[PDB]
């Protein structure tokens, strides 16, 4: 059977878990708890074909830097997430996350994923950012980093409203399939 | 880079705690302790590394008063701890600590914890005490949303860690599952207990 392994990575609290849950269950998680490691699954019907999407949740804390690489093997595509309202989480995409996966999975595709876009209109949020003379990341800025770092695409979403949620995964599915070279050439390998 | 042992960074004799630790904690507590996700949110990586590089040169603790994103300090602290040549609870006591937390009987577990702590070199006990007191405060601030269990999930890999430099893939995944329970016990010890190591002399 054709299984698609997708591994989600990125700073802590950006919403990795929330998007995996909201997507797969249409329910937004209320709890505030850090993710050590987890993996969900879903059968998708694209092109009229049955595809199993294996989703892998990981810990963004640097404390788990040695345990995270354990979920990489056999990955078909990476979802590198950052919060559109956390400039630093966007920063760590080039300073840490992209460097990490390309060092472990040189041949594996990855999509830049901006999360929590609904928060671009949050009164409290915008003000805390300006308080530090900062502002949210615009789609245009992200799209540029996307190209610069050779990401397949830039997509964003709100796990809360699900705006652009399904689409993120659709593109994540196409990225593992659509290419002409065999699915094998993109699957990660240890060492 | 690389860092040495915990004791290689202590200058004062009482209590035996690194300035780097003292300063990060003071700053974090200074800014109020009301920011959501303390220690859960990563500071800017470039910033954390630059602050670290200045420090590690000759062990000159930089001014953190003006670092605006407080998370970069939380990250700078954990980074300092996590990179010591040996974890805060030391290699020698790694298992001891883990199995003292797995004792299903709360009390006896509490008792074996006291015994293990008392085993640590003074620097680690003092430094650990300081931290437990600090975090118990963090856990007590509603706004942080970082309860004992959350802190335990984030600090466990850092101060507990492993019994050897390079664990194998399986043993590693095992330790990680056990680390959190250890941090939970430590946090459950009375403030009075931790405080006694804080007296100068
Ligand atoms: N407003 C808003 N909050 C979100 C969204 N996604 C996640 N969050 C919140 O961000 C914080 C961390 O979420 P989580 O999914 O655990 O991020 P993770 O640490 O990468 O797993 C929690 O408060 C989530 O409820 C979103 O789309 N909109
Ligand atoms: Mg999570």
């Amino acid at each position: 059977m054709q299984t698609i392994k997708c591994v989600v990575v990125g700073d802590g609290a950006v919403g990795k878990t929330c998007l995996l849950i909201s997507y797969t269950t249409n329910k937004f998680p209320s709890e505030y708890v850090p993710t050590v490691f987890d993996n969900y699954a879903v059968t998708v019907m694209i092109g009229g074909e049955p595809y199993t999407l294996g989703l892998f949740d990981t810990a963004g804390q640097e404390d788990y830097d040695r345990l995270r690489p354990l979920s990489y093997p056999q990955t078909d595509v990476f979802l590198v997430c950052f919060s559109v309202v956390s400039p630093s989480s966007f920063e760590n995409v080039k300073e840490k996350w992209v460097p990490e996966i390309t060092h472990h999975c040189p041949k594996t595709p990855f999509l830049l994923v901006g999360t929590q876009i609904d928060l671009r209109d949050d009164p409290s949020t915008i003000e805390k950012l300006a308080k530090n003379k900062q502002k949210p990341i615009t789609p245009e800025t992200a799209e540029k980093l996307a190209r610069d770092l050779k990401a397949v695409k830039y997509v964003e979403c709100s796990a809360l409203t699900q705006k652009g949620l399904k689409n993120v995964f659709d593109e994540a599915i196409l990225a593992a399939l659509e290419p002409p070279e065999p699915k094998k050439s993109r699957r990660c390998v240890l060492l | 880079i690389g860092e040495g042992m915990l004791a290689d960074f202590v200058s004062q004799t009482s209590p035996m705690i690194p300035s780097i630790v003292v300063h990060c904690v003071n700053e974090i507590e200074q800014r109020g302790l009301t920011e959501t996700g303390l220690y859960r949110i990563s500071g800017c990586d470039r910033t954390v590394k630059e602050l670290k590089e200045k420090f590690l040169r000759v062990k000159t603790v930089p001014l953190l008063s003006k670092v605006d994103d407080i998370h970069a300090i939380c990250s700078l602290l954990k980074d300092f701890l996590r990179n010591l040549k040996e974890p805060l609870l030391t290699f020698r006591l790694n298992r001891a600590f883990m199995e003292a937390a797995e004792i299903t009987d709360e009390d006896n577990s509490i008792a074996a914890m006291y015994q293990a702590v008392g085993e640590l070199p003074q620097a680690n006990r003092d430094t650990l005490a300081f931290l437990m007191i600090h975090l118990q405060r963090v856990a007590q601030s509603p706004h942080t949303k970082m309860d004992v269990a959350n802190l335990a999930k984030v600090f466990g890999p850092t101060i507990v860690a492993h019994a050897v430099p390079n664990p194998d893939p399986v043993t590693m995944s095992q330790d990680i599952k056990r680390q959190p329970k250890v941090v939970e016990r430590l946090l459950s010890l009375p403030l009075e207990y931790w405080s006694q190591f804080m007296m100068v002399e």
